[PDB]
């Protein structure tokens, strides 16, 4: 069996609010391993927050996390929870549940900000005689004016991955983010192949599919 | 006080096939006299992923981990070696002590891959009709699959060098060919965009014999 720790999705919260993040365990005996929580700040530094005993439900907190943090579990659902109350700017981070040192979950990205959520506008980057290098053409999608991070982009529902480049977002003076995703393909094939970018911004339930074709 | 883990070096650039040595020094001994085990683990965190266990109890390689990864050391001084580094080994590496609570982590070592010069392919993209309707024009210039990262991108509009209206973004290194890609985006109001005809990005890079310009006409 493959150990799986599925965590809840990216969230944006305002200062002072409460958030509850889940870690659902499958592929192993839940009561066999304690569940630890680790905070990774955007800078990538890691901080161990404490752990919860899955047999008894008893949590233990690291000193820095005694106050606004609560670990709990739901036995019947093999699920561990991290609840943070009175959220502060410094709580912005990715939070991992982990089976001690053995296995990390995929993490939950939390942003704490007074700014409103904003879904992206998605525009085609259309191939042409000037996005043509040798017999290679480039095309893509511009994903503009969203908040907060992150946003996911795929091509042809995951079927197109070769040569795909999805750029780190830039911060605009407006406080909104923007990025592009591009791909290179044969220029000879632009009339017969179909290229769709799939953009998902979970913090705003925005999903868009944009077909990209020569202008 | 808490056990402190010092990782060195904090960044390493190595070419494929070189031996990589990363160090983790603990303020306090991680050797459990009760177990003769060293309570240190090494992780690899590749771009955009969660940490993966490479080595546990200092020297025991995790199942599935390539044998080029070797953990060693004891007490206060530990080492993770990659006998022959591969392109896909591009990652942040960090150590974890779980000898005593609170568990603590090293600061990490970022492993970057050195490779031969690779020239960028350059492409330019006009703004879409949909966006212009909206009141803005984003013009994107793409530099694809190049090395090293050092590159100069200049925007010229009707032959006039632009300043102050563009932003660049560079990708993480590619895990297969160790190259970078870069985007430069020029953003104008629709009004300003329609004031000019020729939009060009000029790219300077050591893989190019001289600067390459890509352009279109509005």
């Amino acid at each position: 069996l493959q150990i799986q720790l599925v965590q809840s999705g990216p969230e944006l919260k305002k200062p002072g609010e409460t958030v509850k993040i889940s870690c659902k365990a499958s592929g192993y005996t839940f009561t066999d391993y304690s569940v630890h929580w680790v905070k990774q700040v955007p800078g990538k530094g890691l901080k161990w927050m404490g752990w919860i005993n899955t047999e008894t439900g008893e949590p233990t907190y690291a000193d820095d996390f005694k106050g606004r943090f609560a670990f709990s579990l739901e036995s019947s659902a093999s699920t561990a929870y991290l609840e943070i109350h009175n959220l502060k700017n410094e709580d912005t981070a990715t939070y991992f549940c982990a089976l001690g040192w053995l296995h990390w979950g995929l993490g939950t990205t939390l942003t704490v900000s007074s700014a409103s959520t904003k879904g992206p506008s998605v525009f085609p980057l259309a191939p042409s005689s000037k996005s043509t290098s040798g017999g290679t053409a480039a095309l893509g999608c511009l994903v503009k004016d969203y908040f907060p991070e992150p946003v996911t982009v795929s091509w042809n529902s995951g079927a197109l991955t070769s040569g795909v480049h999805t750029f780190p977002a830039v911060l605009q003076s407006s406080g909104l983010y923007s990025l592009s995703s591009v791909v290179t393909v044969p220029s000879s094939s632009l009339g017969t192949q179909t290229y769709i970018c799939n953009v998902n911004h979970k913090p705003s339930n925005t999903k868009v599919d944009k077909r990209v074709e020569p202008k | 006080l808490d056990i402190q883990l010092t990782q060195s070096p904090s960044s390493l650039a190595m070419s494929g096939g070189q031996k990589v040595t990363m160090r983790c020094k603990s303020s306090q001994s991680l050797l459990n006299s009760r177990n003769e085990r060293n309570y240190l683990a090494w992780y690899q965190q590749k771009p955009g992923q969660s940490p993966k266990l490479l080595v546990y109890f200092a020297s025991i390689r995790e199942s599935g981990v390539p044998d080029r990864f070797i953990g060693s050391g004891s007490g206060t001084d530990f080492t993770l070696t990659i006998s022959s580094v591969q392109a896909e080994d591009l990652a942040d590496y960090f150590c974890l002590q779980h000898y005593n609570t609170p568990w603590t982590f090293g600061g990490g070592t970022k492993l970057e891959i050195k490779r031969t010069v690779a020239a960028p392919s350059v492409f330019i993209f006009p703004p879409s009709d949909e966006q212009l309707k909206s009141g803005t024009a984003s013009v994107v210039c793409l530099l694809n699959n190049f090395y090293p990262r050092e590159a100069k991108v200049q925007w010229k509009v009707d032959n006039a060098l632009q300043s102050g209206n563009s932003q660049e973004s560079v990708t993480e290194q590619d895990s297969k060919d160790s190259t970078y890609s870069l985007s430069s985006t020029l953003t104008l109001s629709k009004a300003d965009y329609e004031k000019h005809k020729v939009y060009a990005c000029e790219v300077t890079h050591q893989g190019l014999s001289s600067p390459v310009t890509k352009s279109f006409n509005r």
